[PDB]
């Protein structure tokens, strides 16, 4: 049971489907990356800062 | 077909083979076929000024 419960998590994000971006030209309309993109990046956890706030 | 039976279909064979040699030493000098996509991989075009 140690480390089976609460030890993960997933967070999405709009940057498949459209977001405005912060970028001059992107700031009015809504990109998205396309269908094709790289899915998951791990969050480096050395320092314990999901269990602060993840 | 090439005649095995004298040297007049010899010589055919051998100009077949060395024709094959000059198709090969085209496709070496011939470049890759590039094209781009975008991201939904629809095709925007084939790529053919580039340094």
């Amino acid at each position: 049971y140690e480390n089976v419960v609460l030890a993960f998590m997933e967070i999405p994000t709009l940057r498949a489907a459209g977001l405005s971006l912060p970028i001059a030209g992107l700031e009015d309309i809504v990109t998205g990356l396309g269908d094709f993109h790289y899915n998951e990046g791990w969050v480096d956890g050395a320092d314990k800062a999901f269990t602060i706030s993840a | 077909a090439a005649d095995m039976t004298t040297l007049a279909g010899h010589q055919q064979l051998w100009d077949t083979v060395m024709k094959r040699r000059q198709k090969r030493e085209d496709e070496r000098i011939a470049p890759p076929l590039i094209r781009l996509w975008d991201g939904d991989y629809k095709l925007r075009g084939q790529l053919v000024g580039e340094r």
